[PDB]
């Protein structure tokens, strides 16, 4: 199916997609053609937001359908690497540690299962939330890579 | 279908107005003008970064290396398979009176269809090789839509006569309703009926190289070259 | 971890793997280095066969462990898949293999995803969840492959 | 311990045929291999490469050689490859560097008793004057390099906690005491901090077309050591000047 996407600047573009393509994959195609990074993309269709996990078929998107890029209150935190590199993330108090490691992956290319996160001298568990650790605005987390070998 | 989903619809979302577009408003023709592959790649993959896009880009450039430097974009109205076939078929019909007569004889035998008379009038204009008339034919959205719908109707009526798998899967493979996608096997059946050869270029996102589906025999010189870019078909202008 | 693999000819090979790697992924590494197609590979470790879906950690495989490539079982059924064009594809299957598993083997030889394949036997389209025995598909039987790859 | 059929060198029967597990001692793989051109290593490991993971590793290996050096040392995967690859790259830097030998020797004197400390000290003393031939003999001695590797592990466990977090908190998980237990990459960063040297660790990534360089202790600086991570395994790149 061939769909339409209208950018924030009003430009209209066509995309050759398939019903099974996920929304995350759509944003990747928008970047390949127009250059907008996926982290800046917020897509809507018929007045409903699209999450990276669904597919076009779920939102009954078909040929000639039009998706609109729109502007997005997120909490800013920092993740410092062993060498002192500072990573800036946008998070919510309900986000789990696994979600934060997924955000680190999108910026550093490191799989979540290869990351350790430390806050207040404590290692953070993947299933718990940021609120469980009292991680607030401007808090700084520490990233230590695993990547073990022998 | 719901109002908010329809083309050309206007709605509001979080205090801002949005207007869905359409093929008629964007002016995208049924069959685009001749376009060099390198220009098409720059259009679709100017900021390519994803693995799927890099593979499609390199496979598109390899296809042009093998078959021809130019192609026709095809409107994704759901009939792109039959529209791309009609485009490639018209290049073969240009100046080929014997093939035009065989095609006209098939059209006469088909059940009634509103677009059959205009298609017969069209192929009559190509008995003598005329590149300029072909250009005007391909530039007419109404002419090419008629051609595209006649190929669908033709496939549904004649392919079941070839036997299996067409007798068993015709409705799933080539739906009657306009705008409903068609399976690739339809091209293979059409080549068998018309006694022509086609190469279908299956762009693969899971592999570094494309896959060539050649009909009716895995050997032979292709008369048509159709490219499948996701669930969409384009027509390559075959160079000699 | 660094493991050993011994081919049918007795040659010994090393592989740099990780505990989470699957057996299918190991066979892919064996092909990259030695060229044996994964469909011919039957791996054992400590006298136990390895299934394509499990991982090395499951078989408590660690550094210095040795995997052996062994001959396939006798008595397995050979079937054929003929495309619309007449090309013949040859597969090794068991009566318990599902139609989905058969399409996965077709993918490994033709590079076409299973969800883009139709399989026909006795003029009937075959369902993914049923087995070859459920369709009375015997040794040397021929199935027909019709590609989908729809578009518009 | 572990079942008989799983042990290295074990012989068992499977479907009417006999099979013999191998081992590092039977295959003769040295603790530290001889200098090997990268193109020769790639030909060994990826001569029939077809998978996406292997083609990425192959292209990332060839780019690594373009940047850092044409030759490398293979390292035995006995579970100590991180400290063995570190020792290999470190010995190239110690060759002819009397100042660094003294700094390293001073750390060794302070470490808790260990049988392999005396031989390591005698070895580095033989490198105060640049001697490529002695270095070649050192790296070719399985006994010497195993001793060198185990001393680095012992050294990391004793001294890295003194750097503070994260090492004080994760030392046992990051650098196990038992020989043959894999070590996490942060151990290299700590060692560079203690020894006041710079290292580039080349993380070969199967999910990306390019590798990722982990540089310690600062994301800027000229590397003295170049260590390559190929899956859960480490090799040592011979640094060209």
């Amino acid at each position: 199916m061939q769909i339409f996407v209208k950018t924030l600047t009003g430009k209209t573009i066509t995309l050759e997609v398939e019903p099974s393509d996920t929304i995350e994959n759509v944003k990747a195609k928008i970047q390949d053609k127009e250059g907008i990074p996926p982290d800046q993309q917020r897509l809507i269709f018929a007045g409903k937001q699209l999450e990276d996990g669904r597919t076009l078929s779920d939102y009954n998107i078909q040929k000639e359908s039009t998706l609109h890029l729109v502007l997005r209150g997120g909490m800013q935190i920092f993740v410092k690497t062993l060498t002192g590199k500072t990573i800036t993330l946008e998070v919510e108090p309900s986000d789990t540690i696994e979600n934060v490691k997924a955000k680190i992956q999108d910026k550093e290319g490191i799989p979540p299962d290869q990351q350790r996160l430390i806050f207040a001298g404590k290692q953070l568990e993947d299933g718990r939330t940021l609120s469980d650790y009292n991680i607030q605005k401007e808090s700084t987390l520490h990233l230590v890579l695993r990547l073990r070998g022998g | 279908l719901p109002v908010k989903e329809r083309p050309d619809a206007i709605y509001t979302f979080e205090g801002k107005t949005y207007e869905n577009t359409s093929f008629s408003k964007t002016g995208i023709p049924i069959v685009g003008q001749p376009l060099k592959m390198e220009a098409y790649v720059h259009k679709e993959y100017t900021h390519v970064t994803s693995l799927e896009g890099k593979r499609f880009k390199s496979q598109l450039e390899e296809a042009a290396k093998i078959y021809g430097e130019q192609l026709h974009e095809i409107q994704g109205d759901g009939n792109a398979l039959t529209t791309a076939f009609a485009t490639s078929f018209l290049y073969l019909l240009n100046g080929n009176a014997t093939l035009i007569a065989t095609f006209d004889n098939i059209l006469i035998g088909l059940d009634a269809h509103k677009n059959i008379p205009p298609v017969r009038q069209t192929i009559e204009k190509l008995k003598v090789k005329n590149d300029l008339e072909l250009k005007q034919i391909l530039a007419s959205n109404e002419t090419m839509f008629a051609f595209s719908s006649v190929i669908r109707h033709l496939a549904r009526q004649k392919l079941p006569e070839l036997g299996e798998p067409f007798s068993l899967l015709i409705d799933e493979m080539v739906p009657e309703e306009d705008g409903k996608e068609i399976e690739i096997a339809c091209i293979g059946g059409l080549c068998q009926l018309l006694n022509i050869c086609a190469d279908v270029i299956y762009l693969r996102k899971d592999y570094d190289t494309f896959k060539i589906e050649r009909y009716p025999n895995e050997t032979g010189k292709p008369d048509l070259v159709i490219l499948r870019k996701a669930a969409h078909f384009l027509s390559i202008i075959l160079d000699s």
